[PDB]
């Protein structure tokens, strides 16, 4: 479910929200397809894996 | 690169957005990396916007 990221206001850096998710599936395509990176930064992954 | 001498140069070039600069990364899973390019890390190589 990751319609309360995409779906009301986001909230400021100090009241940040967190979605913890198990056992599902998600369109990562979509989530992907939907915003613009700028930059982005990983530690200990990368995001093709 | 200034004050060298290598055996061979290859320069692969396109027109690319700074925009999109991100898409071009080491790790990077859009659209770019998955379907336009993927950058060859088996030589000294560099990537220049
Ligand atoms: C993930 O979401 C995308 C939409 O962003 C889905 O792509 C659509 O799939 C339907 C069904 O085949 C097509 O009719 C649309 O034309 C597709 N749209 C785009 C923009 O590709 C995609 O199917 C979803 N992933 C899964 C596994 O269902
Ligand atoms: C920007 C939307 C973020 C959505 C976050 C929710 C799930 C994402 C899970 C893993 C993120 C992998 C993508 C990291 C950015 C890739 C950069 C690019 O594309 O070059």
């Amino acid at each position: 479910d990751f319609s309360p990221m995409l779906t009301g206001t986001p909230p400021q850096v100090y009241n940040f929200r967190r979605l913890v998710f198990t056992d599902c599936n998600y369109n990562l395509t979509k989530l992907l397809s939907l915003f613009q990176v700028s930059e982005f930064s990983c530690h200990q992954v990368c995001p093709d894996a | 690169l200034a004050s060298g001498c290598y055996s061979s140069l290859t320069v692969d070039y396109f027109a690319y957005p700074t925009s999109l600069a991100s898409y071009l990364q080491q790790g990077s899973t859009g659209e770019i990396t998955q379907y336009n390019y993927k950058q060859d890390f088996s030589n000294p190589t560099c990537r220049i916007l």
